[PDB]
């Protein structure tokens, strides 16, 4: 099938640069131009310039002062967007997405979303602690004290879909974000099926895993 | 491009999103609903095409300078954002502002509030929170009050604000941070959730 | 004349590109106007002043055209290329003069003496009203086709599945 899969979430101090990469596959990658629109978590989506991977030529949008450059990689089928001069206006979502000016169907599909953040902080891991337990009962995990967002949470290797909440996380007046997983499960199944918590956190290159049990 | 910043439409009902521009007829349209959280999806393509997989329920118009979204018998699973789009020859691609759909007449739910105590790994760590989960519950507004024993706590509480889950109601969570040494010294620790005027609480103890 | 799209081709069909209109003669046939198709045929003494191409008489191009590339185009045309388009006349100035129209995801660049070297969208303004047909893009320009998921049935000449 066709995917746009970008890379992860990045966090970086005021006055640097940022490259976000765009990995297209399932398609003929010169047919279509593929463009970077982003958003703030207030605002809405916000167009700010395209690649065509056919000539490459690039248009980009006037309020963003020479400050993007997209650049692409047919060999790997990949456009990286790099945004220099980062100030606090640029810590929003990053998408990227196609479209075809000769079948006329508008940005059909989107990348996944790459989470920047400006702060003159610099990335800090989790501590993940477990969170021990109609007929159901209630089980999750502790992602405790991280920078910055986002932090994936899957049960089970991603085995485990139904049931499985993650909620937003709440930021302390320390400056670190933090948040809690859960997922219902039939009562019975304690003691019969373990249930293992998937930690991820891309700024700082962590992964834990937890095994929630009862006491 | 301008949209209504909020349009509300009671269930079942015909939901219509205006979408004006300079000369909107002679472009084509695009229309993308974006859930919180995800990226936004193509609902409406070509003024009135749908692509595979929208229901029939989505339909598109163009001309002149409106573009309207219209959704017929709007349910729970259409509350997003709704934005248009449009290519223009000086500035390129143009989005609108957006637009806040809320279905009205969504049945109450009462929340489902689930209290955590500090872990024993945690508390090796010599801190200790104590984790309420609100879940399941709808119209969207809670309030929680946090008790140490029998005296309300104001200090230490993280609470956020509620958002959609993805069975289309609202989940909220409330952090309270201790010390060790306060947790073990008191006889238990309650979180109260009021939702309308209804008041929903649950208890735990250091034992 | 004005080629519009409500230009009723005879013996062909409408095509649309960036920024103009025109017919297109079905099967094998040949404009003898900007409108109107005709069996076109190497010229013969029996076949004198007969369509032996696009816009030509007998084989010489028309009033008005020019033999360039072994096809008819307009005087004016004859040094203007655009590359990913074609060059047509300008309605509007009085001095008709060559500009050039784009293919289907094309527009002419300002950049570049108004050539085909820009990526630009083109509304397609065809009326597709016939059985089960809309515009779509084939071939780098508009016209009728089937709808999304038929096929022209041979027996009727109408879009069934």
């Amino acid at each position: 099938q066709v995917q746009l899969v970008q890379s992860g979430a990045e966090v970086r101090k005021p006055g640097a640069s940022v490259k976000v990469s765009c990995k297209a596959s399932g398609y003929s990658f010169t047919s279509y131009i593929l463009n970077w629109v982003r958003q703030a978590t207030g605002q809405g989506l916000e167009w700010m310039g395209w690649m065509n991977p056919d000539s490459n030529n690039t248009e980009y949008a006037q309020k963003f002062q020479g400050r993007v450059t997209i650049t692409r990689d047919t060999s790997i089928s990949t456009v990286y967007m790099e945004l220099s001069g980062l100030r606090s206006e640029d810590t929003a979502v990053y998408y990227c997405a196609r479209h075809s000016f000769k079948s006329n169907t508008g940005f059909d599909y989107w990348g996944q979303g790459t989470q920047v953040t400006v702060s003159s902080a610099s990335t800090k891991g989790p501590s993940v602690f477990p969170l021990a337990p109609g007929g159901t009962a209630a089980l999750g995990c502790l992602v405790k004290d991280y920078f910055p967002e986002p932090v994936t949470v899957s049960w089970n290797s991603g085995a485990l879909t139904s049931g499985v909440h993650t909620f937003p996380a709440v930021l302390q007046s320390s400056g670190l974000y933090s948040l809690s997983s859960v997922v219902t499960v039939p009562s019975s199944s304690l003691g019969t099926q373990t249930y293992i918590c998937n930690v991820n956190h891309k700024p700082s290159n962590t992964k834990v895993d937890k095994k929630v049990e009862p006491k | 491009l301008s949209q209504p910043p909020s349009v509300s439409v009671s269930a079942g009902q015909t939901a219509s999103i205006t979408c004006s521009g300079d000369k909107l007829g002679g472009k084509y349209g695009y229309w993308y609903q974006q859930r919180p959280g995800q990226s936004p999806i193509l609902v409406i393509y070509q003024d009135s095409k749908r692509p595979s997989g929208i229901p029939e329920r989505f339909s598109g118009s163009n001309s002149g300078n409106t573009a309207t979204l219209t959704i017929s018998g709007t349910q729970a699973m259409d509350e997003a954002d709704y934005y248009c789009q449009a290519w223009d020859i000086s500035t390129n691609w143009v989005f609108g502002g957006g637009t806040k759909l809320t279905v009205l007449g969504q049945p109450k739910a009462a929340p489902s509030v689930t209290l955590f105590p500090p872990s024993s790994e945690e508390l090796q760590a010599n801190k200790a929170t104590l984790v309420c989960l609100i879940s399941d519950f709808y119209p969207g507004a809670v309030t929680v009050a946090w008790k140490a024993d029998s005296s309300p706590v104001k200090a230490g509480v993280e609470t956020t604000t509620p958002s959609k889950q993805s069975n289309n109601k609202y989940a909220a969570s409330s952090y309270l941070s201790l010390t060790p040494e306060q947790w073990k010294s008191h006889r238990s620790y309650s979180c109260q959730v009021t939702h309308e005027g209804s008041t929903v609480e649950k208890t735990v103890a250091p034992t | 004349a004005k080629v519009t799209v409500d230009t009723v081709c005879k013996r062909g069909f409408l095509i649309q590109m960036s920024g103009h209109l025109e017919c297109k003669c079905e099967n094998d046939l040949v404009l003898v106007n900007e409108e109107t198709c005709e069996e076109k045929v190497k010229c013969d003494e029996k076949t004198v002043n007969k369509p032996c191409g696009d816009f030509s008489k007998c084989c010489k191009c028309n009033l008005g055209y020019d033999m360039v590339n072994n096809v008819c185009i307009p005087n004016e045309c004859k040094q203007v290329t655009c590359g990913n388009g074609k060059c047509i006349l300008d309605t509007s100035n009085p001095v008709k003069t060559g500009v050039c129209s784009c293919n289907i995801g094309k527009v002419p660049n300002v950049q570049d003496q108004n050539k085909c070297s820009k990526d630009g969208e083109t509304k397609c303004s065809l009326k597709c009203l016939k059985e089960q047909e809309t515009c779509k893009a084939v071939d780098g320009i508009y016209k009728c086709d089937c709808k999304d998921g038929f096929i022209i049935d041979q027996e009727s000449s109408i879009c069934t599945g």
